[PDB]
C-alpha cells in the first residue's frame, strides 16, 4: 500500500 | 480563492491535506494519509494562479508532496493539477502523476495517474 | 541528487528552469519560458525524495509552475511529475499536466498532457 | 464480463455507448453524445483481457473512437482504458485521452487528459 | 495518412506494430514485444480521423491491445493516442494507457501512463 | 464544443 | 500560444 | 516485465 493512500 | 483556498480539504478516500493560500500564490501545508497517525503528515508546497478570472472559471493551482518523513521513506512524489471552485460547495478537482524512481529499465513503470476531487466537508 | 539538481535545466524547446534543491526535499527556482526575455520568468516550488536508493534509481521529484507573474496571467498551473538520472549525461524525465481555471461546462477541456526531458546543457 | 460487458452504459453526461463484447476480446459497438441525435453516434472499436482473474479484480479494456461521421469531423480520436467491474452495480471505470491533429507548433496542446465511470443505469 | 499508415511501425525500444488503415478509419494489426519470437504478438484494433485536414496538422488516431494471447495473459489492455505526422520522416507520436486489473482496494494503482514515438525505421 | 461531450 | 512554451 | 516491453 503507499503513504499517499494508507 | 486565496481566502477560499486556506483550511483542510478531504477527498473520497480520508486523506487530509490542509492548505494556506498566501497573498502571492504560494500553497504550502500537509497531506496526511488514512489512520490519521501522528505522522502519515508529509510536507505540501505548490502554487495557484492569485488573480483568477472574475465568468465564474475556476482557480487553476497545483501542488507536490515528496513521500518521505520521519517515519517513511517511499521513493515518491506526488503532483495534483487541477482547479479550485468555490461557493456552497466548494470542491477542488485534480489529476495527478505518482511517480516513484525506479532504475532506467523499469522506468516505463514509473508513473501512475490518476484523479481526486476534494471537499471541505 | 540535491548538489546534482541544484543548477540551469533545458528542454528540447529552450524553456530553462534554474532549481536550489534544499538539504530537506524543497526545490524553489524559476522557470522561464522561450524568447528569454526579461520575464518570461514564473517562479517554482516543488519536492524531491532527499534520501533516495543507492541500485542505480533515479530520485523522484516533483514541481508546480503558476503562469502568472508582473506581466503575464495565464489563469493557468502545471505539475511536473518525473526523477532526476544523475551522471554523466545527467537529465530528468517528466510527465506534465497543465490545467487551465474552466467553468463547470468546460471542465472536460481544462487539463493538457505532455512529456519533458531536460538536461544540463 | 463478455456477457456482462455487452449492452448500453451511460456517463456522467449522459453520453451512451453500446459494445458487444465477443468471445475473443473484441470490443465493437458507437459511442452517441449528448442529445441523442441520430447521429451523435460514431463508431467503437477495442480490446479486453477475456480470460479475466478469478479474487475479484476488474478485467481490463480500452476502446478508441475516430470522432469523424457523416455529419461531423472533428479531427481527433479518444481512447478509454480502464477495467470492468461486474456485480449488483457494475462499472466501467476509465481515464481516457482525447488527442487533435495539430500542426508540429501546437503539438503541446494535442492531447487532454480525463476521466469517465460508466454505469448501466 | 491511410496508405501511410499501413506498415510497420517500431518505436525507440524495438516494439514493432504492423497496421492496415482502412477506407473507412479502421486500423487493424498487431502489435510485438521485444525478443520478436514467434508470439510476443498481440492484435491491436483502433480508429483513425480518414479525412483529416490539409495546414500541415498531424492525423489523430488511437488503438487498443489487451495483453492476452496464446501463450501469455497479463490481465491488462494498453491504449495509445496521438497522430501520425507524414514525409521524409513520417512518425507517429503517443501517449499512452496501461491499465491492469485490480480489486478496488489497489485501484489506485492501476493505471501506468507513458509516451512512445515510432518511426518506419 | 466537442462530439465527445455535445 | 501559452508561457509554458513562449 | 510485461509483455507491452519484454
Amino acid at each position: 500500500c503507499h503513504p499517499q493512500f494508507c | 480563492a486565496e481566502a477560499g483556498i486556506t483550511g483542510t480539504w478531504y477527498n473520497q478516500l480520508g486523506s487530509t491535506f490542509i492548505v494556506t493560500a498566501g497573498a502571492d500564490g504560494a500553497l504550502t501545508g500537509t497531506y496526511e494519509s488514512a489512520v490519521g497517525n501522528a505522522e502519515s503528515r508529509y510536507v505540501l508546497t505548490g502554487r495557484y494562479d492569485s488573480a483568477p478570472a472574475t465568468d465564474g472559471s475556476g482557480t487553476a493551482l497545483g501542488w507536490t508532496v515528496a513521500w518521505k518523513n520521519n517515519y517513511r521513506n517511499a521513493h515518491s512524489a506526488t503532483t495534483w493539477s487541477g482547479q479550485y471552485v468555490g461557493g456552497a460547495e466548494a470542491r477542488i478537482n485534480t489529476q495527478w502523476l505518482l511517480t516513484s524512481g525506479t532504475t532506467e529499465a523499469n522506468a516505463w513503470k514509473s508513473t501512475l495517474v490518476g484523479h481526486d476531487t476534494f471537499t471541505k466537508v
